[PDB]
């Protein structure tokens, strides 16, 4: 499902 | 507030309260260079861990200490730091938030 870079884009990232 | 919304659309909050999160404000590719900039090692002593040659726009989000789930409230601080990141993988990109000076 989620892998860890696809996890760390939707806890972290706001562009 | 920005915080208690964007934790819960990005599902941090759903399903319980996260004692801290940070977000950055650069563009993904931006934060996806730091991979390959200042090699520092972790604070758990790991060593894959890169901070930013220059601060970067992030909104730090911490609980209030009256946050309990199912209202979990936060304390929405805005700055601009050096973000530390751990990177692995292949593209070599961040996995984990360590920290931000």
């Amino acid at each position: 499902k989620e892998t860890a870079a696809a996890k760390f884009e939707r806890q972290h990232m706001d562009s | 507030n920005y915080c208690n919304q964007m934790m819960k659309s990005r599902n941090l909050t759903k399903d319980r309260c996260k004692p801290v999160n940070t977000f950055v404000h650069e563009s993904l590719a931006d934060v996806q260079a730091v991979c390959s900039q200042k090699n520092v090692a972790c604070k758990n002593g790991q060593t894959n861990c890169y901070q930013s040659y220059s601060t970067m726009s992030i909104t730090d989000c911490r609980e209030t200490g009256s946050s309990k789930y199912p209202n979990c409230a936060y304390k929405t601080t805005q700055a601009n730091k050096h973000i530390i990141v751990a990177c692995e993988g292949n593209p070599y990109v961040p996995v984990h938030f360590d920290a931000s000076v």
